[PDB]
């Protein structure tokens, strides 16, 4: 779920 | 010289992409010397605990140490 993760 | 250049990255990459150049430096300490990737590792994992290859090279690391003796942690991470 994280943006930055992605 | 790509951490060096680090600093001039956009802020919005900036968390991403330090986190890939430590990984990396942590990948070639674990080629040299295997205490700073740990040390490394665990402060990527502090910094983003989500990311799985830091945490799977770390428990690996842990486990060649421990001689396979952190099977909760392997299990926990499954």
């Amino acid at each position: 779920d994280d943006p930055l993760l992605k | 010289q790509s951490l060096e250049a680090l600093n001039n990255v956009s802020p919005q990459n900036k968390e991403a992409l330090s986190i890939t150049l430590h990984y990396n430096k942590a990948r070639v300490e674990e080629v040299s010397n295997q205490s700073e990737a740990e040390k490394l590792y665990s402060k990527l994992m502090e910094k983003c605990p989500g990311y799985t290859s830091n945490k799977i090279r770390y428990i690996y690391l842990l486990a060649l140490k421990s001689n396979g003796n952190n099977y909760a942690d392997v299990q926990q991470l499954l």
